[PDB]
């Protein structure tokens, strides 16, 4: 049984599938910051000074 | 907050632009029903100068 287990935890596989899900998150967490990359048209088509008379 | 203050105003003054943009089309609008009701009217008028004629 020793055997059996080494050859389903064996290193050579804990080690590759620990790499792909890092990658993976990377790819999604990135993936979600160019999801909210509108603030830079919104910071830049209104610059309006008027309203300081407003103010 | 006068950075954020700014920025309701900025928002504020946002819409006001598109109110006109609606005003302004409804008008174009109204004008062109107009030219349909006196034109149609004017239409029919032609005909009955061409009865006339005939």
């Amino acid at each position: 049984e020793l055997k059996y287990i080494a050859t389903e935890a064996s290193p050579a596989k804990v080690a590759e599938i620990a790499e792909d899900s890092d990658v993976y998150v990377s790819e999604i967490e990135e993936a979600a910051d160019i999801l909210a990359g509108d603030p830079e048209i919104d910071l830049g088509i209104d610059v309006t000074d008027e309203l300081n008379q407003l103010e | 907050e006068k950075t954020r203050a700014k920025n309701f105003l900025i928002q504020y003054k946002s819409y006001n632009a598109k109110i006109d943009r609606s005003n302004n089309i409804r008008s174009k609008i109204e004008r062109q029903i107009q030219a349909i009701e006196e034109g149609q009217l004017i239409s029919q008028t032609g005909s009955i100068f061409e009865g006339i004629r005939d």
